[PDB]
């Protein structure tokens, strides 16, 4: 209705539209799939690319050596936010020479990206964060959807046709954590499979991989380095 | 229509619409209770897992304003954690400026006041969570304060915020609030809570609890998890 | 032209600033003032009737002091005159310390309506919905000046403005004479005011001040009843 | 903080096998008089970390509300993180160095000991933000005096125990006491181990 | 200046001289340095007189907002709180220790004593000012536990006169307060009524 | 007409400000009334007291807020905002303590309360605070004063008053009251309040359910009387 | 609510007796506060059973100044129940005409007609007292 342009406006049913808006630009992203074993935290994404002749858009960020990152919306709040979250964590390791934990890095995300979404002047950041990372107390897969609430997942999937990554991941939670890194991944790349359509198969030139674990600091797998993993996949049905 | 688009804009009747329409968003969440022993407050929200591959503890709806405050936020999340935010900021300088722990009635009417001020102009919305503050000492007594969007903020004996507040305060005013422990007084949280609760509407929930009082030698802590499955069992042994 | 009468900083197809307009009708909405000068000195008088018996008549007054040698009567919104006599009050007293002379009505008065004029050139910003009537006496000429919301001022020699100012207008031109007296100035604006004047005019219910070569002060219930038992 | 008002006495710690302890005086000397001389001078920060520090009192105990805040905050978040003792360090040897830049530093040369996940931690932030780890490290006068004693008992044995560590300490402070203008004869004793940190005293000597 | 405060059983009796030397003159001789911060707290005044009475006025008008708002009677720790952060934070530029004494319900009747360079700390006795290095080894040698109204007075009497003939900078009169739950009393001591030797 | 009162700085064709009337007309959401009797010697408020739940905290709710020892406010109406005045208000009073010394009289606090109001009222950018704010307090050398001060900003010397859902016949009857020259005593001003409030809400006024202040000249200090005096003289008006 | 009844039954005639026996001033205090407390704990029939056994004992002793004082105390009594008061307004004016004497009837008549002033439950009580006072 007329309650449909300011982030600042209640709807008479009470719900700010805006937001809900902002939670819908992560489904026009790629479906990327975050999961984490009792050791690792294996995020798989998607990549699209515009043409044929054009390098696949980068689709899991590096954040730093512990705090790994996959952007499923808007490429301007999407690397908005990778980049406060480069900040927050060089911060921390200047002034405590220690790795910022997970969960503290994703509750300052969430704090900055409720402030958009409480005052005019700026849009919601419409970029839903698949955030993986490795602390003390073990792996951590965060998902920051634009409404400024994260949820901490065991086996988050967000972008669009992500719906099949989560049913395969809520199949196959139990699984999870008490998985290698091979299991892990290749759990994580079958839940991106179900995500595609029958035509289009994971093929090494649109699918990213980024493990954190650990003694393995955050490495983010693209092209050939995707291959070991790809192999022995099984044959969708 | 056309007086209900900003919050600074009064009704012709006067009324600020924001404000009911912040008050209705977080009367469209889940209850949370808060009921003051005769020797502490306890807390007790429906956390609903509003998907099973959460990880049994996001988004937590309890959280510690300061050492001896509580809060139960109830509503948009987004805006429950950021109050839990400036409430622990007033209370760190209260702290700071003063040297002792703010008190419970100060610091809600400090975050209350903070709440009013954004449903004061046409740049900022109201806040769309609804949050009770308690605390335990015993200079001053356990104390339970709830704030709603509107800023008003006076103590409660026992209070509900969220989709069955009605139904939680029916089954509230008949418990003897005054003069019961923080002992039995969780159990009966559990079993309130657990009345209180669709599940046929709403698929889970995951019940946590949280208690300050002489039991916590006053501060507020996470409910034990030993004593919690007891307040679980009381409320399995509660039929509904 | 409706769809100009709403922001200050637009003008309309005819060229008119609509809102300085309306301002000016809620000024001529409210209270009733009327002020004549005299040879000698300057008469300011104001209604004030509380809608109440209520009300402490003497906790408001209509017309206070700026300082030693000048004035303030106002018809319209009175919270407006309250910042507009804080305003005036604190113009005078720069002007003073600067300049360590009293500042003359013609400067205190310009300086007012600059101050009201700095509030009709931005959106979001109400003007002032009071037209304030300076007395004054400075150099030994009696001075009555009108500052409006507009932020023009002009020189009355004596105008009544607010409820009735037709009327008020009218009774002036009639029972004034140049070649008057404070006693007699003082008579002519309480019988305009009469004229005006719905009820019974009590000494607590009309407030009148003399700004003569002495200085302004404000009449206290006794000498407006002394004056009003004259008339009556 | 440009000129110190209330001082500090020597800081001591010695590093154990299993934990860490330090020590300090209780006397709080403006100038050349005692002028307080009930003041503690170590306390704890977290359950695993704890530090004194010399120089203006004021100076350090604004520190301690800093850290209270600062370490109280750190709990309030209920995640299960909390500063380690290199966590404080570092927060500390940035909190005056940013201070130093400006011109106004804490005139409060600090130390910090504590015992994370099985290792023992001894840093030493000076007065002015420069920082090292030893197994055994004293402020101030300390330096001189007790300081090079305990080289001699680490470089021929490295391990020591805590009563080896009370007592070397106490043969560390005694000897403060004699050479000293500045010392008094009250002082804490903190010792962090797996059990946590705990803090006694005063003390005396012959 | 000599402002000392000794807590008893009950309530807290605190006292100060009445001289205020401007370099080798006295430009008053009736000087108050027991301050009333509020209904049952008081601060004396040491070092810089404008730094002393300044902030004097300014604790009083955040103690005074405070205890409204709070609509309960201020803790002595409220006011031990403001003075430190006030000094520390100008302490460059403020040169002023205040000594501040009181009572509350909650706790009972405290001093706490904040020495020129922002230091707070709790204590049953404290001395400041230019005196306080004189009066040191006799106030120690008369310090008990126990103390009542009466013996406190004598306590503070004789301490403060010990000093005032023994320094230059203190002299003229007697101040002294008596704070606790039933109320606060002001008595002066001047002339025969100050202990001599 | 109608298109001129989505805005506070905007002028209505007759000369109006229509949000202002609109803030005033919002004073009476809370559903309250309170009312102010001046007497010879005294200052006596009494206001409604609902706690239409068991479970809330009557000590807790009370309406009456102390600004100062010597000067006292009644909010009526929304209850937020009415908190927010009371709170500038006691930093007014403190600050002008600070600032010049002797107690801010009353007429002074909400005089500067009337103008904030105002200053929010002129430029855009706050929504007018709907709360009236009712002032009394023993002031030397003019006796009891009671000031009403509003979101408008108006400020007036009243000998009684009322503000809230019932003000006109609050009003009224203290008008047929406030006429018969009488010995305005302590109780008989803390009478005829409550049998002010009494007649306009038409209750038995249980104890429970009202709340007093007075200031008096013989103790100049604001008192909140506890449930027994406010039953005592309840008693005594009844006969 | 709490139903005083049972022990205004036994309390009633106790009083009556020593109120017979002449005295009567300790009955008007020890029933006056027996009302209080029955009308604070809503006593609708118990009080109004001791209003009308009160109005009775004044008339019966013959005590017409203490029975106007009483009448008048018990009608003004606070938050006093418009039941009790109705009852014992029928009491009085079924005893007006009993009354022969035309001062104290005089007096009597005045006295109701000034506590039934103003009230609908009583409005016929007070009709028929006007007429009353319009025939004498």
């Amino acid at each position: 209705n007329q309650y449909d342009n300011d982030v600042t406006v209640w709807s008479p049913q009470g719900r700010i539209h805006q937001i809900e808006y902002a939670m819908e630009a992560v489904k026009q992203g790629s479906a990327t799939v975050g999961l984490k074993s009792k050791t690792h935290a294996v995020l798989v994404a998607l990549k699209r690319a515009q043409s044929e002749l054009a390098a696949h858009q980068k689709k899991i960020l590096h954040v730093d050596n512990h705090i790994g990152i996959s952007i499923a919306g808007l490429t301007a709040d999407a690397r908005l936010l990778c980049n406060f979250m480069r900040q927050e964590c060089l911060d921390s390791r200047f002034v405590f020479d220690r790795p910022l934990p997970v969960s503290r890095l994703v509750s300052l995300i969430g704090s900055k990206t409720q402030i958009p979404t409480q005052r005019y002047g700026r849009r919601p950041y419409g970029v839903g964060l698949l955030i993986a990372g490795y602390d003390d107390m073990g792996p951590h897969i965060f998902q920051t959807c634009p409404s400024a609430n994260y949820f901490d997942c065991r086996a988050m999937s967000i972008g669009a046709r992500s719906q099949s990554a989560r049913t395969y991941l809520e199949r196959h939670m139990s699984e999870f954590m008490e998985c290698n890194l091979n299991e892990l991944v290749k759990h994580g790349l079958r839940a991106l499979r179900e995500t595609l359509p029958a035509e289009q198969d994971l093929t090494t030139k649109n699918v990213s991989i980024g493990i954190v674990g650990k003694d393995l600091e955050f490495t983010i797998y693209d092209d050939d380095d995707v291959s070991p993993f790809l192999e022995g996949l099984e044959e969708r049905p | 229509t056309g007086y209900d688009l900003s919050a600074s804009t009064f009704s012709p009747d006067g009324r600020v619409f924001q404000v009911e329409y912040a008050m209705k968003a977080v009367e469209n969440s889940s209850t949370a209770i808060g009921i003051r022993c005769k020797d502490g407050v306890v807390f007790g929200v429906e956390k609903l897992v509003l998907s099973k591959l959460y990880e049994e503890g996001s988004n937590k709806r309890l959280f510690n304003v300061d050492r001896h405050v509580g809060m139960a936020v109830a509503g948009l999340l987004a805006d429950a954690r950021s109050l839990a935010d400036i409430a622990r900021e007033e209370a760190s300088n209260f702290r700071s400026n003063f040297g002792y722990n703010i008190p419970l009635k100060h610091l809600a009417d400090r975050v209350a006041m903070y709440v009013h001020a954004y449903t004061l102009y046409s740049a900022v919305r109201p806040f769309g969570c609804s949050f009770m503050l308690g605390s335990y000492s015993v200079n001053d007594g356990a104390q339970l304060y709830m704030i709603d969007p509107s800023g008003v903020s006076y103590g409660y004996w026992g209070c509900a915020i969220g989709k069955a507040r009605q139904a939680a305060k029916t089954e509230i005013e008949k418990l003897q609030m005054k003069e019961m422990t923080c002992r039995d007084i969780v159990k009966e949280v559990a079993k309130i809570i657990y009345i209180v609760h669709d599940e046929v509407k709403d698929k889970a929930f995951e019940l946590e609890l949280s208690w300050v009082g002489e039991l916590t030698n006053g501060r507020h802590e996470i409910v034990p998890k030993d004593i919690r499955e007891e307040a679980e069992k009381y409320a399995k042994e509660s039929l509904k | 032209e409706r769809g100009y009468s709403f922001s200050l900083t637009t003008f309309s197809p005819s060229g008119k600033l609509v809102q300085i307009e309306y301002a000016l009708a809620a000024v001529a909405g409210g209270a009733p003032s009327v002020g004549i000068k005299a040879a000698n000195g300057v008469v300011l008088a104001t209604e004030k009737k509380q809608k109440s018996i209520l009300y402490d008549e003497r906790s408001v007054h209509k017309v206070e002091p700026i300082t030693k040698h000048i004035g303030l009567v106002y018809s319209g919104m009175g919270p407006d005159y309250r910042v507009l006599v804080h305003r005036a009050r604190k113009l005078a007293q720069q002007y003073y310390l600067v300049y360590q002379e009293p500042i003359p009505t013609a400067q205190l008065v310009q300086r007012v309506a600059s101050v009201m004029q700095e509030y009709t050139q931005s959106g979001g910003v109400r003007p002032f919905g009071v037209s304030l009537l300076i007395c004054g006496w400075n150099e030994g000429r009696p001075y009555l000046f009108q500052s409006d919301p507009s932020g023009a001022y002009f020189a009355w020699k004596a105008t009544a403005m607010g409820k009735n100012y037709v009327n008020g207008k009218t009774f002036l031109e009639k029972r004034y004479n140049e070649d008057l007296e404070l006693e007699d100035a003082i008579h002519t604006a309480i019988l305009t005011l009469k004229e005006s004047f719905e009820g019974q005019m009590t000494e607590d219910n009309i407030e009148v001040g003399i700004c003569n070569e002495a200085g302004f002060r404000r009449l206290t219930p006794t000498e407006v009843k002394d004056y009003l038992a004259a008339i009556a | 903080t440009q000129n110190p008002m209330v001082t500090g006495t020597s800081v001591l710690g010695v590093k154990f096998e299993g934990g860490v302890v330090i020590a300090a005086d209780m006397l709080g000397s403006y100038g050349s008089l005692a002028r307080f001389r009930n003041i503690s001078r170590i306390m704890r920060v977290n359950n695993s970390t704890m530090l004194g520090a010399s120089g203006d009192y004021a100076d350090f105990q604004y520190l301690k509300q800093v850290l209270g805040q600062m370490v109280i905050d750190e709990e309030l978040l209920g995640d299960g993180h909390s500063y380690s003792p290199r966590a404080i360090h570092s927060w500390l040897t940035r909190a005056m160095y940013s201070r130093r830049s400006k011109m106004n530093p804490l005139w409060n040369t600090m130390v910090i000991g504590g015992y994370a996940d099985g290792e023992s931690f001894l840093g030493y932030v000076d007065m002015l933000g420069v920082a090292y780890e030893a197994p055994s490290l004293a402020t101030g006068y300390g330096a001189y005096l007790a300081q090079p004693l305990l080289r001699e008992v680490l470089e021929k044995q490295p391990v020591l125990s805590q009563t080896e560590a009370r007592d070397l300490v106490e043969r560390c402070m005694r000897v403060l006491y004699y050479r000293d203008a500045r010392s008094y004869n009250r002082f804490q004793i903190a010792t962090v181990t797996e059990k946590g940190v705990e803090i006694e005293g005063p003390l005396s000597t012959e | 200046t000599t402002i000392m405060a000794v807590q008893f059983d009950g309530g807290v009796v605190l006292g100060a001289d009445s001289r205020t030397t401007t370099g080798s003159y006295i430009a008053n001789r009736v000087t108050d340095k027991l301050t009333p911060i509020h209904d049952r707290i008081f601060c004396c005044r040491s070092g810089s007189a404008a730094d002393t009475q300044a902030v004097a006025d300014a604790v009083t008008y955040q103690l005074g907002f405070h205890s409204i708002e709070l609509n309960e009677p201020p803790l002595v720790h409220t006011a031990a709180s403001l003075f430190k952060e006030m000094c520390y934070r100008y302490r460059e530029d403020l040169m002023a220790g205040i000594i501040i004494a009181g009572w509350d319900p909650q706790e009972g009747g405290q001093v706490y004593s904040v020495p020129m360079g922002g230091m707070m700390v709790r204590q049953s006795f404290a001395i400041g000012g230019s005196g306080s290095s004189y009066i040191y080894g006799y106030v120690d040698a008369t310090y008990r536990e126990g103390m009542t109204k009466e013996e406190c007075l004598q306590f503070t009497a004789n301490a403060l006169a010990l000093a005032m003939e023994r320094d230059g900078s203190s002299g003229g009169v007697i101040r002294l307060a008596a704070i606790a739950e039933s109320g606060v009393e002001r008595q002066v001591l001047l002339g025969d009524q100050i202990p001599k030797f | 007409s109608a298109g001129f009162d989505r805005h506070i700085t905007i002028f209505s064709p007759e000369g109006r400000l229509y949000q202002v009337e609109y803030a005033f007309k919002a004073i009476n959401q809370g559903g309250l009334t309170s009312v102010a009797v001046r007497g010879k010697d005294c200052a006596v408020i009494v206001t409604q007291k609902k706690v239409p739940d068991k479970l809330l905290d009557s000590s807790t709710v009370t309406h009456l807020f102390k600004i100062t020892e010597n000067i006292g406010c009644v909010m009526t109406g929304m209850t937020a905002d009415s908190r927010s005045q009371v709170q500038r208000a006691r930093y007014e009073a403190a600050n002008w303590k600070y600032k010049y010394g002797y107690e801010i009289p009353v007429d002074m606090l909400c005089k500067r309360i009337a103008d904030i109001s105002q200053v929010y009222t002129q430029n855009a950018e706050m929504r007018p605070l709907g709360c009236c704010m009712i002032l009394i307090g023993i002031d030397e050398e003019q006796g009891p004063q009671v000031y009403k001060c509003d979101p408008a900003g108006y400020y007036c010397g009243f000998k009684a008053t009322a503000a809230g859902v019932k003000q006109t016949e609050s009003t009224s009857f203290l008008e047929k009251k406030v006429k018969k020259k009488f010995d305005w005593t302590f109780e008989q001003t803390v009478e005829t309040a409550i049998t002010c409030l009494s007649t306009v809400l038409s209750i038995d006024f249980k104890p429970s359910e009202i709340e007093v202040g007075v200031v008096t000249v013989e103790n100049p200090k604001f008192r909140i009387l506890t449930e027994a005096e406010i039953d005592a003289h309840l008693v005594a008006l009844a006969e | 609510e709490v139903d005083y009844s049972a022990t205004v039954d036994q309390r009633l005639p106790e009083c009556a007796k020593l109120a017979k026996e002449g005295r009567l001033q300790e009955v008007i205090e020890t029933l006056l506060s027996l009302e209080k407390q029955t009308r604070t704990a809503s006593d609708m029939v118990s009080t109004s059973r001791i209003l009308v056994a009160v109005v009775k004992m004044c008339y019966e002793a013959k005590e017409w100044d203490l029975l106007n004082e009483n009448i008048m105390l018990l009608s003004k009594r606070r938050s006093q129940l418009k039941q009790a008061v109705a009852k014992m307004v029928q009491q009085c004016c079924t005893y007006v005409e009993e009354i022969t004497d035309l001062p104290i009837k005089l007096r009597l008549i005045d006295t109701l007609r000034m506590v039934t002033e103003g009230k609908i439950y009583v409005e016929i009580e007070r009709a028929r007292l006007t007429k009353t006072l319009a025939t004498i």
